């Protein structure tokens, strides 16, 4: 990102939740 | 809302959300932050602007619980409370995909 925000090493979730937006 | 009339579900510590250690508190509607020893909460969603839910496992320097607004913004909660990180990213998940189902639904 810009500064040292999350994405500085996260994106290896297990996405609870990625389908179902009822 | 807004303002302390509502009944805290979990209270996490030493959780840090932006590189900044405070404290993750679940509310019954809503799900907020403030930094370690405050009283003024800087972060505050409710579980109907959550649109997912994602969780980062364990063998990271850095345990996290992140919520996907349908709004296209991500909130990561780091738990860096080496005594319950673990422990409590299990119960705001379970807490949060809980309450999720009650507010989440208006096609979005």
């Amino acid at each position: 990102d810009d500064l040292m925000l999350s994405p500085d090493d996260i994106e290896q979730w297990f996405t609870e939740d990625p389908g179902p937006d009822e | 809302m807004a303002t302390s009339s509502e009944e805290v579900l979990l209270i996490v510590k030493k959780v840090r959300q932006k590189k900044q250690d405070g404290a993750l508190y679940l509310m019954a509607e809503r799900i907020a932050w403030a930094p370690e020893g405050k009283d003024r909460f800087t972060i505050s969603h409710m579980y109907a602007d959550i649109k997912c839910q994602k969780i980062s496992p364990e063998g990271k320097a850095k345990i996290q619980l992140q919520l996907v607004l349908h709004a296209g913004d991500t909130t990561n909660f780091h738990f860096s409370n080496e005594s319950t990180a673990v422990k409590e990213r299990d119960a705001v998940k379970d807490l949060l995909q809980q309450l999720l189902p009650k507010f989440k639904r208006k096609a979005n």
